[PDB]
DNA sequence: CCTGGAGAATCCCGGTGCCGAGGCCGCTCAATTGGTCGTAGACAGCTCTAGCACCGCTTAAACGCACGTACGCGCTGTCCCCCGCGTTTTAACCGCCAAGGGGATTACTCCCTAGTCTCCAGGCACGTGTCAGATATATACATCCTGTGCA
DNA sequence: ACAGGATGTATATATCTGACACGTGCCTGGAGACTAGGGAGTAATCCCCTTGGCGGTTAAAACGCGGGGGACAGCGCGTACGTGCGTTTAAGCGGTGCTAGAGCTGTCTACGACCAATTGAGCGGCCTCGGCACCGGGATTCTCCAGGG
């Protein structure tokens, strides 16, 4: 019902048929007065679509009113740069800094109101809620919709307290653990529609009620590029020391109040515990690697990869072992790159992008389930190694599809090391059942 | 290799915190040796109260210490607390 | 038929639960039998004490230019009053603070 | 539905409205008054129980309550509370 | 050249400020960790309600404040201004600990 | 004859001859011991009564006595007292 | 026919009267009901405490070269033991006296 | 009659102090000791008289004194 | 002439009275004081001798403990002679 | 300024009276045995609330450091106040007698309280909306502290 | 000894929010009426124990006096704490995930209250003797001058 090609107001524009038809879809939703979720799963892109939508709104019938975009603090510079280098004609401001800087910024920019789009983080939004409420908001963009996936959370209640002429939601995997978080998202979208919580009951009902307010397509069935990743599980066994650790802790001073957690990373590595942690720091030598079967497997796999690609990028679950392995790779006879929550927010975006190099010969990059955000594709990566899996299959999906952006024109292999007769089997089965629920809800 | 213990929990009671307590009491100048003595006194007081509270919780055949248990222990020691039950 | 029910608090002119006090005396293991006048007398004494402490606390809250009563106001009322201080000598009032006092030798001169 | 809990809150509020009509109370203040009333009740009841046990008597009466008040309350408070209790018992007996 | 207060004024200012406010002065998390460590010796596998730790902190702060009052009295008795462990020990000895 | 009075004097004498076979006790010391036994009985029984009320029960039991002994007596006294009471209850149930 | 009357104190092998303790528990209004083992436990505890204090007093009387325990011997025994001292911290023993101690500063230089 | 606090004499106060363990006594201690003794005795006797008046008797007994002292937290052993 | 140094007789008296266990105030003056104090609370009040003896015992114990605490305070102030200020400090820290 | 005697005060050994402790008797009341019955709590089952182990971001708070100034502490002189001793007066102490008050016991009666059944209204849980308070922000006042003259 | 400057603080004003006060429904515990029974009031009696007094005695208190040591004020000093300032850290709040464990329900038994009959355990009343208090005398020890060490 609209143009089939890119509008003549975008700059550096290479948006394809999927993005132009999504733009037409969003504009039609705006015309008929319907909000919704841009459930673009993967590389096809959502920042381009959101920016193009806002730019179309300005460059067509004059709606210069307030507009707000919510991003994690790890993507503020990225989003501002995308806005500048895609649609420079649109005006954007950023609310970031300490108390004095934020007060100065609101006083010198927000109340004068020369802005059209404001890019803020969740934390700053919570900080200056009384400041933002004084405006008649029109369009609200929330990235990573699973942040507000539940009610009774301060951000969700605050963002409901705002009044906007239109709403818009952005996510990668709208369904995570159950239909109630999806119902929470839909409640934020349309408060007056899905007021109630409630084979024919589901699946079909979900499809027919989500088609009007959602767009779903797969990069595999759209781009036909980006050769598929191959996932292989390696069933490993735990050493006898780990077995006796596991049995003794399960049947039993060190505080033990959480059976599942305390009997978790056991299969990963025993000395991840305290009490019998490695004692005197004699030196960093061949001590930690010998104690774990999974560590043995990784140390065997590394040569087979360095006789080839040697640009793996590794994944593990616990931040301790994350930093342990990070400061271990450098010692062993390798080099690394750093990505974890310790790193100050603004420095990471330039640092990691700079570390993306034509050649590094460093052989190691480490990223956890919760060490990275949404960007920086490692097209140079070739192998994905998952030391342990998280409860939520969506987190692992995001982790392993982080390197599956377009940059990756080569097939990539994911390795999932798994032990036996331990809690990791329960983690795997829960993840599999959740993934099956997600597939039956969305794909079918 | 990176594995060590940072501090003990009695050092969580901080010198500026003890100085604020002394200011509320009404003290002007504080000697340097007050702090370890105050930590010891607080440790003794808490050990007594916690022993009594755990005794009550064990009689209840529970495993969670409640505000009621703390109030009963304090009333036993003669330091009735109003506002918790 | 039967007569219209009058609460014994209404009978005694009180505003405290004579019936509930009677039940608590009977169930608290303080004796075998309880006289009828004992809950009435106990409720009257409780009412007087509550009224006294509340009056002092309300005066303090007004002195602070406030219309609600907080534990700070309650502590400030209980202290500065000798009889109530003796009655509540060994009692901590949560979030009530301490009486403002400085020993006169500490004041500079 | 949670199990009901009994408290002196409504009566404390009525006494407050009687003494300072245009004033309010806070939730923590109400909890403190609750504990205060329970404490005073327990102290007076225990004193009366010990009195009755000392005198080889099996009933708690207004005499026992008055003696407990005299023992536990310091002076002028005791005098005024005794006047209050006498007036209340007189009213309860005169026409009830 | 920069303005400095003579020793014995900022202390009085803090005295008035803290004798006027009613907040708790010890940090909550270290106190909770200390409470858990102490309770670990008597009986392992113990959970705490959040209200229990607040009650414990209230009682501890009140006890310490009263103790410091009495310690100040002892120090003033000795014709001094600085409190000492001797004053603390004497106050505890008289109060019966 | 005058009305009978009760005391723990004969049992105190039995325990004295049990522990020290060649010692006697004066009347004032016996009165002191009697009052001591009464006071300890009062403390333990009152604590057990408070425990039963706190846990919403109507029976004083050996567990309540044990808990009261733990609350009231310090340290090694408590350990020995609990051991002695447990032996007594064990033997009483065994021989009943 | 009936068996010979065996005392509960005999059954538990004690010297304190289980029957008297049971009657005192029932007539004291501590609770509605009293179990079978509680009097036995309480009697054993009372006997243990009495034995402790009597042993300490007998040793004290032996040190003083007598054969009759008196309140001075009881006071010496109770104040010379830390556990019993904390148990009886708020108690006065008639005709007991005080522990001999002189602060080391009063002694002549 | 009256003037019976003077019956508590300076030599008796000195004996009490020497049992306490003190060596030197200031000249103004005696009036202070008389005052504190008067306060203590007044409290205890008032409680005992309340107990006796509740009993509807006219004679104050050792039981009354002991009960009052126990109420004040000053338990006395050796009188019943 | 033989005169002891000023302070040895004091230590001899300290030892003698800390070894003795009998009362130190005179019984008739104490009894007259007790009756004088009881005169205000009720007229024509009779006494038992055991009551007066117990009152004297408790008064002496209280005063002995008071003097011990006073000595501690005076030694803290680097003195040897106890003072009214020391007595008042002891009473204030105890809680009067 | 380490010894050596006077000279008070204390401990140790032996003899005498005496009075309270300990053994012994009768008696009565309270503990034991036996049996019956109702209820309190033990036991199992399910719900959902709340606690524990963990991460990112903000930012107040803690930590560490350098400078100087009151302050605690040691030392000295003064004098005054308390102690040790002797003497005189006072009253506690003790033993005994006389008398009445009042505490304790016994029986008798009756009024008040326990227990029951029924009914009904007062008190509690749950929602909901509006205002009292906390927050921030900019004046005006009060307080401290230093510096330049001449007190 | 004040003037002025910088600092901290009290005060007036406008916004926004979460907690308190009010209403509504509902149910469980209190009020009305009644019946039995035993605890307490009342009277009367008895005896013991409290008070009042009187005299003789001796220990204790009151008074004076001389003198030594301890309290108190002053002075000097050299050091440990208060005050301010930069840098790091960890608390606080927010989300995440999970499962234990506290709390309510229903059933069933075994345990303690109640009663009746019996009897032996403990209590008041007696008496005799050895342990203790007192008295006296000798040996021992601590203190305080005075000197020659
Ligand atoms: N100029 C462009 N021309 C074509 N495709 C583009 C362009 N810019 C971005 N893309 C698409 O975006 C992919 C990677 O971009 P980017 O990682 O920024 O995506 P995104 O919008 O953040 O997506 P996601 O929905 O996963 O968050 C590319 O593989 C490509 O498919």
């Amino acid at each position: 019902t609209r143009f089939e090609d890119s509008p003549s107001y975008v700059k550096w524009g290479k948006l394809r048929d999927y993005q132009v038809r999504g733009l037409n879809w969003l504009i039609s939703l705006y015309e008929n007065g319907i909000n919704g979720i841009l459930a673009d799963e993967m590389g096809l892109g959502k920042t381009l679509q959101t920016i193009s939508l806002l730019g179309y709104m300005k460059h067509y019938r004059n709606i210069p009113g307030p507009h707000m975009v919510l991003v994690p603090k790890s993507t503020l510079h990225n989003w501002m740069s995308e806005f500048k280098r895609w649609v420079p004609t649109l005006r954007s401001v950023c609310l970031i800094g300490d108390k004095e800087q934020r007060a100065a910024f609101v006083r010198d920019v927000l109340l004068p109101g020369e802005w059209d789009v404001c890019v803020t983080s969740y934390e700053m939004l919570i900080k200056e809620k009384s400041v933002f409420k004084k405006f008649n908001w029109r369009y609200l963009v929330i990235d990573e919709a699973h942040r507000i996936k539940n009610e009774k959370s301060k951000l969700s209640e605050i963002v409901r307290e705002f009044k906007t002429t239109n709403r818009l939601l952005l996510t990668g995997t709208p369904l995570q653990n159950n239909l109630h978080e999806l119902w929470s998202l839909l409640n934020f979208l349309l408060p007056d529609v899905f007021n109630s919580a409630d084979d024919q009951k589901l699946v079909e009902r979900l499809h027919m009620v989500l088609r009007p307010f959602l767009l779903r397509r797969i990069k595999a069935d759209v781009e036909k590029s980006l050769p598929p990743k191959k996932e292989v599980k390696i069933y490993v066994g735990l050493s006898k020391m780990q077995r006796e650790w596991y049995t003794r802790i399960l049947m039993k001073k060190m505080r033990l109040l959480n059976i599942l957690m305390q009997l978790r990373k056991c299969c990963n590595h025993p000395y991840l515990f305290d009490g019998a942690e490695p004692g005197p720091p004699y030196t960093t030598d061949m001590h930690l690697v010998t104690n774990s079967g999974k560590m043995v497997v990784l140390d065997k796999l590394l040569p087979k990869l360095k006789e080839q690609g040697s640009r793996v990028l590794i994944f593990s679950q616990m931040t301790r072992v994350l930093d342990i392995l990070e400061d271990y790779c450098m010692w062993r006879n390798y080099e690394y790159c750093r990505l974890d929550g310790q790193t100050p927010h603004d420095e990471r975006q330039d640092s990691i992008n700079a570390y993306n190099e034509p050649n590094s010969t460093k052989f190691v990059f480490m990223l956890s389930t919760r060490a990275g955000g949404l960007g920086i594709n490692l097209a140079t990566a070739d192998v994905v190694i998952l030391y342990d899996s998280d409860w939520n299959p969506q987190v692992d999906l995001q982790a392993m599809d982080r390197a599956h952006r377009i940059g990756q024109t080569k097939t990539v292999r994911v390795f999932r090391f798994i032990t036996d007769n331990t809690v990791e089997e329960r983690i795997v089965e829960r993840a599999e059942m959740k993934l099956r629920l997600d597939s039956i809800v969305i794909q079918q | 290799r990176h594995r060590k213990v940072l501090r003990d929990n009695i050092q969580g009671i901080t010198k500026p915190a003890i100085r604020r307590l002394a200011r509320r009491g009404g003290v002007k100048r504080i000697s340097g040796l007050i702090y370890e003595e105050t930590r010891g006194v607080l440790k003794v007081f808490l050990e007594n109260v916690i022993r009594d509270a755990v005794t009550y919780t064990e009689h209840a055949k529970r495993k969670t210490v409640t505000a009621m248990d703390v109030v009963y222990a304090l009333k036993r020691q003669g330091r009735t607390l109003y506002g918790f039950g | 038929t039967r007569a219209k029910a009058k609460t014994r608090s209404s009978r005694a002119g009180l505003q405290f639960p004579v019936g509930r006090v009677h039940r608590l005396l009977r169930k608290g293991n303080y004796a075998e039998r309880v006289g009828a006048g004992a809950p009435v007398y106990l409720a009257a004494v409780l009412e007087y004490l509550t009224a006294e402490i509340l009056e002092l606390a309300g005066n303090a809250a007004r002195d602070n230019k406030k219309t609600r009563i907080i534990p700070r106001h309650l502590q400030l009322a209980v202290r500065n009053d000798e009889e109530l201080n003796k009655l509540l000598g060994r009692v901590t009032i949560a979030q009530g603070g301490v009486l403002p006092n400085i020993q006169s030798v500490l004041l500079p001169k | 539905r949670k199990t009901r809990k009994e408290s002196y809150a409504i009566y404390v509020y009525k006494v407050l409205k009687q003494v300072h009509p245009d004033t309010g109370i806070s939730s923590k203040a109400m909890s403190i008054m609750n504990s205060f009333v329970n404490d005073v009740f327990e102290r007076i009841a225990g004193e009366a129980s010990r009195l009755a046990h000392y005198n080889k008597r099996s009933t708690i009466t207004s005499r026992e309550i008055q003696t407990a008040v005299r023992l536990l309350l310091p002076g002028e408070l005791a005098k005024h509370a005794v006047s209050e209790g006498t007036k209340a018992v007189t009213k309860y007996t005169s026409a009830k | 050249k920069p303005h400095r207060y003579r020793p014995g004024t900022v202390a009085l200012r803090e005295i008035r400020r803290y004798q006027k406010s009613t907040e708790l002065l010890i940090r909550k998390l270290p106190f909770q960790r200390l409470v858990r460590e102490i309770a670990q010796d008597f009986k392992t596998d113990l959970r705490f309600q959040s209200s229990a730790v607040m009650a414990l902190q209230e009682a501890s702060e009140a006890y310490l404040v009263g103790l410091f009052e009495d310690t100040n009295l002892c120090a003033i008795h000795a014709k001094r201004v600085t409190i000492m462990p001797k004053d603390i020990q004497l106050a505890r000895r008289i109060r019966g600990e």
